[PDB]
């Protein structure tokens, strides 16, 4: 999967 | 009620789960719509929409057993029609019809599948996925792939109610929650760009007693006010809280937090920098020359030059930006595939390719990926490997410095400083007279459609990107086939298109790099195999095509979260995405809580992984 960030998530 | 309140960063383009590969669709189709199997706490594979399964001798046929209370329903949360077995094979032909980005998956390990795709053939009556009856699914590979039912984990395979699928044509998996049906432990009530995504228990799933949150209630979230995570969580209004240690409010939050922050693990998503190939698109740049242009062009396809880019990047400067100076190596990644995403006869991935280095040069001797640790930063080497890349560049008439566009969201404020500190760490080492890092701050609009959400490589608009890659399945081939030239995921943020490898291509070596790959996957070895992708990964490491910099998780964090309810996945939309099994409580968890759960975890992660490995020779038939 093409992930972007990385940001505050869970 | 028992709500989870947070923060989202990403809106989708769009919620079509069968076409997609990006985590901004399937971190929220994840919640929605279920595939055969999914991931307990510990990270087994275990059963969703399929109560049962099998597997041939030959490893070749895969059947399922689709439980027979699963439905389909609306947005509203009505019922539709049940979940059946053609609604399988109606996913994967629309998914080959649509030409999803994610065919890699299946399009080389489904029957029959690659030949209906490129026009050899018209009828999808001879491609491998078949309804034996409404609750029987059976899929026929090309090969055996023990990796495949994790596969099932990813969105491709997920099924689709062709009735509907029809009723919408076009307008099938727009972001917008009546689009698609729902089957998983969710209905999606808002989705509101730069505003709001929220979900809603859905009370007739079929596993809604493992769904322990009525509602989720996520808030936008552009990098602008970090603090805002802190001060709601604070104020009562978020469940959670990712702590910034550089912020001037730190100090006043440590000491009021100081049993309460929270350390996650480093996960299997990987991050690095890498070099645009084959830029066509020049929007944004700080070079007013073609004679720029092509110098730059040239530098990149430059392997020392790479390699010096590599070893003038300070990853602990880099980490710093966001973790603080005391947490500045807890984030960092080494290799693409994770160090210990396999292991070989008890040694880790990343021993095996640190051991495989030994043959690329003397610029690698002694390397160490394990995680946690910068191994590439190094003046010296740095230096010497561009006076290298700086004489064979000169020879073909390139101007210096070469100029270096990397572009960064506007109203991210951390990854401005992320950035800022990549420009001074290679513009100290190599010298501003060698290399310039020009720093194109853009509107959320401009840094999409240049980048992530970028439809072609020629609108990839910059120099050098920094992206990443969670796995998809559990094999080193997930993140080593990203770059391969024949249908690389990753190909565009590269700026190269899947197909004919063209002079660029081969100018880099990735035209022997895909060769590599189809060498290794003919391996059915475990321990062989994994070897074969080390050397992949190793050669991968010393081209410098990529520059590995961090994962998710290493980050600190306040929680009234449960620890360790939630599902969680090394491959696979069905871990950390889902907010299935997740438990919210009112205490704020303290650090040694966390530790003493993290413990048990960790025990009982072997245990049941043991387990698990036996339950699995009940399914061969």
């Amino acid at each position: 999967v093409m992930v972007k960030g990385p940001g505050p998530g869970r | 009620s028992k709500t989870y309140n947070y923060v989202y960063s990403s809106d989708p383009s769009s919620l079509n789960y069968l076409a997609e590969n990006r985590a901004a669709t399937s971190d929220i189709v994840a919640n929605l719509v279920d595939g055969l199997l999914e991931n307990d706490q510990y990270g087994n594979i275990i059963p969703s929409l399929a109560e049962d399964w099998t597997v041939s001798q030959d490893g070749l046929t895969y059947t399922y057993k689709l439980r027979k209370d699963a439905k389909w329903f609306t947005s509203e949360g009505e019922e539709y029609a049940p979940v059946t077995a053609q609604d399988f094979v109606t996913g994967l032909q629309y998914a080959a019809d649509k030409k999803s980005e994610a065919l890699y998956l299946v399009q080389d390990s489904v029957a029959g599948l690659d030949d209906y795709i490129t026009g050899k053939t018209s009828d999808f009556s001879t491609v491998g996925v078949k309804a034996l009856d409404d609750q029987t699914v059976q899929y026929t590979l090309v090969k055996p792939e023990l990796y495949w039912n994790s596969k099932t984990l990813a969105t491709i395979l997920f099924p689709v109610n062709a009735d509907f699928l029809k009723s919408k044509g076009d307008d099938f998996g727009k972001a917008d929650p009546s689009s698609i049906l729902y089957n998983g432990p969710f209905l999606m009530k808002a989705l509101v760009s730069k505003s709001a995504i929220e979900y809603k228990k859905n009370p007739n799933y079929w596993d809604a007693k493992n769904v322990f949150v009525d509602d989720v209630k996520l808030t936008y979230y552009d990098g602008s006010d970090q603090e805002s995570l802190e001060r709601n969580f604070t104020a009562g209004a978020y469940t959670t809280a990712r702590l910034f240690p550089n912020s001037s409010s730190y100090e006043g939050i440590k000491e009021k937090y100081k049993n309460n922050i929270i350390y996650s693990m480093q996960n299997s998503t990987s991050y690095f920098f890498n070099f645009n190939l084959d830029r066509k698109s020049y929007n944004y740049t700080s070079k007013t020359s073609d004679i720029e242009k092509k110098s730059t062009q040239e530098a990149v396809l430059n392997k020392n030059f790479r390699q010096a880019i590599n070893f003038a990047f300070d990853r602990t400067s880099y980490g710093a930006q966001s973790e603080g100076k005391e947490g500045a190596t807890k984030i960092l990644r080494n290799l693409v595939v994770p160090p210990n995403f396999v292991s070989i006869k008890g040694k880790d991935f990343g021993e095996v390719v640190a051991s495989k280095m030994v043959n690329y040069g003397k610029e690698w001797q002694g390397i160490n990926f394990a995680d946690g640790q910068d191994p590439y930063y190094n003046p010296e080497k740095a230096k010497a490997k561009f006076a290298e890349a700086k004489k064979e560049l000169e020879a073909k008439g390139v101007q210096f410095p070469i100029h270096l566009d990397k572009t960064v969201e506007v109203t991210d404020k951390v990854g401005i400083q992320g950035v800022s500190s990549i420009k001074q760490s290679i513009e100290s080492v190599l010298g501003s007279d060698n290399v310039v890092i020009d720093i194109q701050q853009l509107t959320s609009d401009e840094f999409d459609s240049s980048g992530y959400f970028a439809q072609t490589a020629a609108q990839k608009d910059y120099d050098l990107y920094h992206g990443g890659w969670g796995p998809d399945y559990q094999d080193p081939s997930t993140y080593l086939d990203i770059f391969n030239t024949n249908s690389g995921g990753f190909l565009q943020n590269l700026g190269l298109e899947p197909g004919e490898a063209n002079d660029k291509a081969k100018a880099v070596g990735l035209d022997v790099y895909t060769q590599m790959l189809e060498e290794a996957n003919k391996e059915q070895d475990p321990a062989k195999r994994y070897e074969k992708y080390a050397d992949i990964q190793a050669w991968l490491i010393d081209s410098s095509l990529v520059l590995p910099s961090v994962s998710r998780g290493g980050t600190p964090s306040l929680r009234r979260t449960v620890p360790f309810a939630a599902a969680y996945g090394l491959t696979g939309t069905k871990g950390v995405e889902s907010y299935k099994y997740l438990k919210v409580q009112d205490k704020i968890v303290t650090t040694d809580e966390y530790a003493k759960a993290r413990e048990k975890w960790l025990k009982e992660k072997e245990e049941s992984n043991k387990k698990a490995q036996e339950e699995l020779a009940k399914h061969v038939k």
